[PDB]
RNA sequence: AGCCAGGAUGUUGGCUUAGAAGCAGCCAUCAUUUAAAGAAAGCGUAAUAGCUCACUGGUCGAGUCGGCCUGCGCGGAAGAU
RNA sequence: GAUGUCGGCUCAUCACAUCCUGGGGCUGAAGUAGGUCCCAAGGGUAUGGCUGUUCGCCAUUUAAAGUGGUACGCGAGCUGG
């Protein structure tokens, strides 16, 4: 059981999201069901090591946003262009 | 380190002094003395020698190794002593020791003579061997090293001054 | 390169072994050509002998289960187990010309009744003879 | 060697050669050779290339060479002064950003198709790197 | 002695070090594998 | 100390054990009937193995063994050579019943214990040869 | 890591060749005794021998191996008063 | 409102990417002689036949007959092919 611990992001747009990288974390977002989509932060090492096992894209994974558990599921990936790295994740509330 | 932290144990009849980080070790084959690194911090105590690095030095552990096996084969030296033998390899090629000098006919003109520094002694017990004793391993392996120069093994018929545990490749010569 | 389960396998099959057999013989190999122990080993098999080069650590677990709990001081050094698995004897008697006959080794200790025999007073399990003697 | 069988016109203006590329992915074999650095390909450089990796896995597996070279590069001969005309084109080249994916492989152990890369990369005015493919 | 940019070992008997700030290819087994890196 | 493969009533030509073992020091005249008055029992057509054993007075011994597993599995399967390609050209068949008559043979040489041991091991010479098991 | 010991049998695998016996090439690459030993990673022989490795048992006694993201350095680096 | 052009002569000065001599590593280096490379700029480094030639070809030397920079060095120094 894949458990991603994430805060909720206090900025958005491409000055902050660029300065979360900068900072060895990483942009994604939680979206559907009624529920309103939640950006959220990610620390880079930790989620990169996870996404190495093929489970995390096919398995129901669990984010914990301050306390609250959210059982989710890996949709969309935005890698580096050249580098080992994460970009942003996309994902839906399963 | 896995060196510098193995104790050097002083045998009964060997003398240690230590002023500062000059170290002197006298026995029955003789005395010797060496200047350690500033990095060392050498301890005496019990019938061992303890070395490890000294506060503010970054190679400290480099340097106490080292220490450590100067010293060791210093104890070494100062009772078991060190033995090098040389042995010469060609036609003519003959050596004979007259007191501390070594007088080598190797192929030349002129015969070779070799004087021997303070500690090293000279026997030749065939026309073709040359057997080395000493308490410094550095000064018997100098010595060595400078009989061995005069005629370097030749790789086409092993031909020259080799030491006796030493493995020397031939080749043949170009063919046609 | 040995896995634990490796280990524990080989534990295992040692550890049956030990059981059931009846006179176990520890001994030193080192310095002995393939060609002289391929000798042994048809010379061991035909005796009823099981034949075994075995890690001390690993010998010092298959044994733990009793009686051998005598042979741990003997698992130093290069060691080879000769289990006999049908009629006691055999092995201690077959080691015994191995080694005059080789020079090489010198064996161990050996073990019956579970209880220790030095390397001096082999000559106990040496001297028995036939099953099949008593008649 | 590589080159458009035919084109709309036979000169094309220098323009530049900026951002990231497009094709960050391995989409037909296992393994890619991905580009770190930005710069041309020309099309001798893309076949020198493919031969060094092709003759590395001895014509074993699949090669995709996910790279055209379909840029007209024109060049002034020697004592020829400035203007009368655009140059004539001598050869072609591929406009290559940090990420696009050069060429990919498949039916090979990583090792080889390693190798094989390695072999090809030094034959490449621009810096690579080894890519896996990747479940989303 | 091969002088050249690019050092590396070329059997299992060859070595790097570096003496006096300068990578050298030394070999115990061949003496055609001798390198120093310039 | 050499090792050599001579015919059952076959020794003394100059190609084959001529210059070969006559270098060493050993008697030409003397081996050559010595061989050949203990390999009589042995079929005709069938290379047999000796080895010999000899000492600084330039005297010999020797030990006959049993003929070699890639020459009994010629005159079983009916060829007289094998096939260059092994597993890629096939040149012959040989049952189950004539594996285990070449391997009851071989068991003075054999390192195997039991019987489906030393069958398995000719099985092996068949296959790098280009004989197929049928 | 070092050091001690082994690195066997069928078998000189088959084909080829004056010879090819792990070691010119070509093809196959199993099976046995096994602690482990490739039908053989290199040197050596006219071909053998002989020397060593892959692998494994002993000794020793606590760490060791090399990929990833990165900071600062080193080589690559020859010119004319 | 002028910075005389090629070649020669005379006189040079620097660079080193070294032709010779010196030191050294590898060699498919037995020796003699070579090949290749590293260090080294201290000194040394032809005369002639043909052509305005520099160059080049040729003859015969020599340890060698280096490659370049200096307004393709040098006409308030000479020559004028
Ligand atoms: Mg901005
Ligand atoms: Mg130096
Ligand atoms: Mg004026
Ligand atoms: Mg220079
Ligand atoms: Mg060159
Ligand atoms: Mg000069
Ligand atoms: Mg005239
Ligand atoms: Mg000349
Ligand atoms: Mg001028
Ligand atoms: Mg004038
Ligand atoms: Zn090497």
């Amino acid at each position: 059981m894949f458990t991603i611990n994430a805060e909720v992001r206090k900025e958005q747009g491409k000055g902050a999201s660029r300065r979360l990288r900068a900072a060895n974390k990483f942009p994604a977002i939680i979206y559907g069901g009624k529920e309103a989509p939640l950006a959220i932060e990610l620390d880079h090492d930790k989620v990169m090591n996870m996404q190495a096992k093929a489970e995390f894209y096919s398995e129901v994974l669990t984010i914990v946003v301050d306390g609250k558990e959210i059982k989710v599921k890996a949709q969309d990936v935005q890698r580096h262009p050249y580098k080992p790295k994460l970009q942003h994740i996309d994902f839906v509330r399963a | 380190s896995r060196v510098a932290k193995a104790p050097v144990v002083v045998p009964a009849g060997v003398d240690v002094k230590i002023n500062g980080q000059v170290i002197t070790i006298k026995g029955k084959n003789g005395e010797l003395t060496r200047t350690l690194n500033d990095a060392v911090e050498v301890k005496h105590a019990d019938n061992t020698l303890t070395f490890g690095p000294r506060d503010g030095y970054a190679d400290g552990w480099a340097q106490a190794g080292t220490a450590r096996a100067l010293l060791n084969s210093m104890v070494i030296g100062v009772t078991e002593g060190f033995t090098k033998k040389l042995q010469l390899v060609g036609v003519g090629y003959r050596a004979a020791v007259k007191g501390n000098v070594i007088n080598l006919s190797l192929g030349f003109s002129h015969p070779v003579d070799h004087q021997l520094p303070a500690g090293i002694t000279a026997e030749c017990p065939t026309q073709t061997e040359i057997v080395l004793k000493g308490a410094d391993k550095q000064v018997i392996g100098q010595v060595a090293a400078d009989l061995r120069a005069y005629r370097r093994p030749e790789p086409y018929k092993g031909k020259g001054v080799r030491y006796a545990d030493e493995v020397v490749r031939t080749k043949e010569a170009k063919k046609k | 390169a040995l896995n634990l389960q490796d280990k524990q396998a080989i534990v295992a099959e040692v550890s049956e072994v030990a059981k059931g057999a009846l006179s176990a013989v520890v001994a030193d190999s080192r310095g002995v050509t393939v060609d002289k122990m391929t000798e042994l080993r048809k010379a061991g098999r035909e005796a009823g002998v099981y034949m075994r080069v075995v890690r001390n650590t690993l010998l010092r677990r298959a044994v733990e289960g009793t009686p051998f709990e005598c042979l741990k001081d003997a698992f130093v050094g290069p060691t080879l187990i000769a289990y006999v698995t049908e009629h006691p004897g055999a092995a201690a008697r077959l080691f015994k010309e191995f080694a005059k006959a080789n020079a090489k080794f010198e064996v161990k200790a050996a073990a019956f009744e579970g209880e220790l025999i030095p390397a001096s007073q082999i000559d106990r399990l040496a001297t028995l003879p036939t099953y099949e003697e008593a008649i | 060697m590589l080159q458009p069988k035919r084109t709309k016109f036979r000169k094309m203006h220098k323009g530049r050669n900026r951002g990231l590329a497009q094709g960050t992915d391995v989409s037909f074999g296992s393994f890619g050779l991905k580009a770190v650095g930005r710069g041309r390909l020309t099309a001798r450089q893309i076949e020198a290339a493919r031969r060094a990796m092709t003759r590395a896995v001895k014509r074993q597996g699949k090669i995709w060479i996910r790279v055209f070279p379909d840029k007209p590069i024109t060049e002034k001969p020697l004592a020829v002064r400035m203007g009368k005309g655009k140059g004539n084109v001598e050869y072609w080249v591929a406009l290559i950003q940090p990420g696009k994916v050069l060429y990919e492989m498949d039916g090979v152990p990583e090792e080889l198709a390693r190798e094989a890369f390695k072999l090809a990369a030094a034959k490449l005015p621009i810096k690579t790197t080894f890519v896996t493919k990747t479940v989303m | 002695m091969k002088v050249r940019a690019s050092v590396k070992k070329l059997c299992r008997n060859c070595k790097i070090v570096k003496r006096d700030g300068v990578i050298r290819v030394i070999c115990s087994a061949e003496p055609k594998h001798k390198q120093r890196q310039g | 100390y050499v090792k050599l493969q001579v015919a059952a009533g076959m020794a003394n030509p100059s190609p084959p054990v001529g210059p070969a073992l006559g270098q060493q020091g050993v008697n030409i005249m003397e081996f050559c009937k010595a061989f050949n008055a203990k390999t009589d029992s042995i079929e005709k057509g069938l290379p047999i193995p000796v080895v010999i054993t000899v000492y600084a007075d330039r005297s010999f011994t020797f030990v006959t063994k049993t003929p070699p597993a890639a020459v009994l599995l010629k005159k079983a399967a009916g060829i007289k050579s094998g096939s260059g390609k092994p597993n890629k050209d096939k040149v012959g068949k040989i049952s189950r019943a004539q594996l285990q008559e070449i391997a009851q043979t071989k068991a003075a040489d054999m390192t195997g214990a039991d019987i489906e041991a030393m069958t398995r091991s000719i099985e092996g010479t068949a296959r790098s040869m280009g004989l197929v098991v049928e």
